RNA sequence: AGGACCGAACCGACUAAUGUUGAAAAAUUAGCGGAUGACUUGUGGCUGGGGGUGAAAGGCCAAUCAAACCGGGAGAUAGCU
RNA sequence: GCUCGCCGGAAGACCAAGGGUUCCUGUCCAACGUUAAUCGGGGCAGGGUGAGUCGACCCCUAAGGCGAGGCCGAAAGGCG
RNA sequence: ACACAGGUGGUCAGGUAGAGAAUACCAAGGCGCUUGAGAGAACUCGGGUGAAGGAACUAGGCAAAAUGGUGCCGUAACUUC
RNA sequence: AAUUCCUUGUCGGGUAAGUUCCGACCUGCACGAAUGGCGUAAUGAUGGCCAGGCUGUCUCCACCCGAGACUCAGUGAAAU
RNA sequence: GCUCAACGGAUAAAAGGUACUCCGGGGAUAACAGGCUGAUACCGCCCAAGAGUUCAUAUCGACGGCGGUGUUUGGCACCUCGAUGUCGGCUCAUCACAUCCUGGGGCUGAAGUAGGUCCCAAGGGUAUGGCUGUUCGCCAUUUAAAGUGGUACGCGAGCUGGGUUUAGAACGUCGUGAGACAGUUCGGUCCCUAUCUGCCGUGGGCGCUGGAGAACUGAGGGGGGCUGCUCCUAGUACGAGAGGACCGGAGUGGACGCAUCACUGGUGUUCGGGUUGUCAUGCCAAUGGCACUGCCCGGUAGCUAAAUGCGGAAGAGAUAAGUGCUGAAAGCAUCUAAGCACGAAACUUGCCCCGAGAUGAGUUCUCCCUGACCCUUUAAGGGUCCUGAAGGAACGUUGAAGACGACGACGUUGAUAGGCCGGGUGUGUAAGCGCAGCGAUGCGUUGAGCUAACCGGUACUAAUGAACCGUGAGGCUUAACCU
């Protein structure tokens, strides 16, 4: 039983489940939209959704969670630099969902995860 | 009860392994002799009288 | 709470210094016993010359508890050493006279007044 | 462990009875593309709620 | 100096869980012993079945050994199913 | 292409032994591949191995193997 | 008998830590091992932690737990010294 | 006694309690001197017994970490 | 001319071992288990020699006699040998009553306390260790008691493999020997993915005669039932004292079961800190990866017990054994025969849970539907054009609900999640900046910084317009009313 908890396996261990949601939220960031299966967003609406509040507000030192878990400074200053200035008023719900079909080769559930301020 | 000789099926599954005990003085006697219990028994009387014939004369 | 095989320490000057706890009293099939209990123990260290011998079956009363006793404000009291207090096996008295360290008021009863006037220390 | 008699093919139909599929019950048409696709998806084109969600 | 010492490779296989239609017609995982010698391993060479070989257990001799394999006597023989 | 993860007295390089086109391109996806496969040690069709000095051959010889004659043995043969 | 957790000889020996060809993390270099994707029940397979107790368990402290290096001090019986 | 049936022989030790073990006892059912006898340091993945340490062995089990099981796709056996 | 004597005579002439083993066959034939049998066994009964001072019959019972049980040992060789895995343990059991504790009695060689034996009673309860393959037993210390048996002397397609029961090896012993020992001692592979039945859960279908939404009733079934100890009564009754009660009452335990996380803890690999070696981020400073989560130190939610609340009843009926009351048969007597009372943890209830597929499909309560026509084998008929209700499912967000299913909450009106703010929470005073110190490091900002599951808010995102499904007043028969 799970009662009360929050969080999916996703059938890997969690030193995996750290590694992945580094390059996952580390392209969604640049290109602003990507491809991803279902479980792997809605999981990652415990995860992106919160890697959006990530993206809050540039100090020096807020420069670092966006080092530690993504191993990557470029991105650093995408967020604080454009990103935190173009959300600057929304309070929460960053993002948009899309269930867009079915995986070939396994038929896993696909869907795009996106930005809510693409254009 | 049982004796533990060799055999199994023919030894453990049988009670082939008396004791006869006195109730006022508390004297056993088994015997595990023959295949019959009543080779042991019969044979473990005679070993309590054996005893109870020296029981007035060890005291005496 | 207090299981058979477990090594207790002495508290009174008896002359014990390690006993073993063999059986739980007290109750039908009464699988523990903390403090105001009674358990049957031997006796597994003793000083060169004392009021006992390495070896001797006699009852006790525990007095200090590792694991804790409860109060009705929900404080638990518990202990670092695990000590008891020997007893007599028919008179079910306490053999020695000098109690070491403190106990508890949980000790007190018509059966244990004589302890808890004796003790150095009753919280 | 295994079975002692073969089974009847009767049988082999009523396990086989819970065991059949489900098809759609309605298709969700959009209205704007004005075409059916799935409930709560986004179309073949790209659209979804009427609105061109995606450029593909 | 050592059929010396701890201990890699190497060599062995003592315990335990596995696995037992297996990853594998004997293996893995954890440990274990030997690990300068009565060591280990290449390339060859030799010994042939009532024979071989054997720090010997009836061991081993092409996944088979109280008498190897293949062919033949031979449609052995069967008071037995 | 971008990160990420693993190996690293190897899960790297190199040969013998052994394999005997698997090698390089083009093409193809029926079968083969424990799924798809647009891919492949798959099919199909083309290519591709250059030596006085490296290896073999070759000159030696060991364990050994054979053996003129020779010896022995019904015969076959045994030993040399 | 498999694109088989096996077996197979020789040559090659980068950095830091390290006695070391141990181990760790790495370089050069090479791969992510041919079904995936979910869900996060029992249940086994592996793992980690555990109050108080510490062998009572059990055929049996089996396995686990624990011990572990380098200096220095110190070290019994007995000895075939 | 790796040998003793009786036999858990008896006594001592050890334990709260010991059909085990260690000392004796000799009544050796049925030891015994190169199919050697007795003793023996060192040795042993050798047999038994006892202690300290140690701990989910146990009391008395709880909780997480993974690999399957279960759900969906693709493939797809078996003994009987 | 033959103890050819195994004497209708296999040859003039012939012993063993095989646990290294093998073939052919057998339930025609052994060992376990079933079967019949009940000798033996066990358990009762009849007689009463006697013992018990006297007194057979409180307690016992010689000599004998009669049964019951299938339970000991056996007998038999009917099932099974083209396989029916056995000792002990472990895990789970369930049944019997010939009752171990508790309950109810009778008698006593029963003052009480304490027993004795007998009867009723199977609801519930009914040890831990040392020894040993163990069983059994002995012992230690418990307990209210440590019941006895049936169950393939229950249970290996559940586990264990110590014992027995392979091959290795040895002693004692026997045999010239190969070898053997109900003689020991050391070592020695326990396979099976569940078709059915059965069981535990959880669904689908259709039915219950218009449809839908609910509430129930409760046929029936299940669970549950143990007990110590202290105190009062009371040192009272009793007894010479010693000793020490009935009944009734109170309190606290044990064991068990249910519920639970407020507490007390564990866990908490997703919260945080410390720290080792190395690698990388140009480089410092900072971080991060890997090293069992690298090694620790801690901790939220959740889950949890060792943490804390309940639970066993009281009560009613009918009784068992037993005690009676009136009372004839039987001028008395007499619990019975007519009548009649009392009487136990057994019974039925009372306690909880399940429950109308209770086909005997029940009940009450609420909502929905008042369109047109053809056909012929003219009716519970078929078909066609309008109509699509109540509601339902589907889909999405989801859950302290869950293998899946099902269940529950919610889908813009909206707080369903996620995000966001607030809060708490927990690691434990961040980074950068200063400052001191040769430096390591310390001090200033500083419960700062950070913060998983949590508490309060926020529509910020994601929960779509539709469509689908289900329709259009509901058979016959009498009956009763109303007209
Ligand atoms: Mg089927
Ligand atoms: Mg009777």
């Amino acid at each position: 039983m799970r009662h009360r908890k929050s969080g999916r396996q996703l059938n890997r261990n969690s030193s995996h489940r750290q590694a992945m949601f580094r390059n996952m939220a580390g392209s969604l960031v640049r290109h602003e939209i990507i491809k991803t299966t279902l479980p792997k967003a809605k999981e990652l609406r415990r995860v992106v959704e919160p890697l959006i509040t990530l993206a809050k507000t540039d100090s020096v030192a807020n420069r670092r969670l966006a080092f530690a878990r993504t191993r990557d400074n470029e991105i650093v200053a995408k967020l604080f630099n454009e990103l935190g200035p173009r959300f600057a008023s929304r309070a929460g719900g960053y993002t948009r969902i899309l269930k867009c079909g079915f995986r070939a080769g396994d038929n896993a559930p696909m869907a795009y995860i996106e930005l809510v301020d693409r254009s | 009860y049982r004796t533990s000789g060799a055999g199994g099926q023919h030894v453990n599954r049988t009670e082939s392994a008396v004791r006869i005990t006195h109730i006022p003085t508390g004297i056993v006697t088994q015997c595990q002799n023959d295949r019959s219990q009543h080779k042991n028994k019969d044979q473990a009387m005679k070993q309590m009288k054996a005893k109870l014939y020296e029981l007035e004369m060890q005291k005496k | 709470m207090i299981q058979e095989q477990t090594m207790l320490n002495v508290a009174d000057n008896s002359g014990a210094r390690r006993v073993m706890c063999i059986k739980v009293l007290g109750g039908s099939h009464r699988r523990y016993a903390g403090v105001g209990d009674i358990i049957k123990i031997t006796i597994k260290e003793a000083i060169p010359r004392g009021k006992v011998k390495k070896g001797d079956v006699l009852k006790a009363v525990v007095v200090r508890t590792k694991k804790g006793v409860r109060r009705p404000d929900g404080s638990v009291i518990r202990f670092d050493g695990n000590a008891c207090v020997l007893l007599n096996n028919n008179s079910e008295q306490p053999i020695g006279t000098r109690i070491f360290g403190p106990v508890t008021r949980e000790l007190r009863s018509e059966k244990f007044m004589k302890i808890i006037s004796l003790a150095p220390e009753v919280l | 462990a295994v079975q002692q008699n073969k089974p009847t093919r009767s049988k082999r139909g009523m396990r086989r009875s819970h065991d059949a599929l489900t098809a759609v019950t309605s298709l969700s048409v959009d209205k704007t593309s004005g075409e059916k696709h799935l409930r709560h998806h986004i179309t073949a084109d790209g659209y979804y709620r009427g609105r061109k969600v995606i450029a593909k």
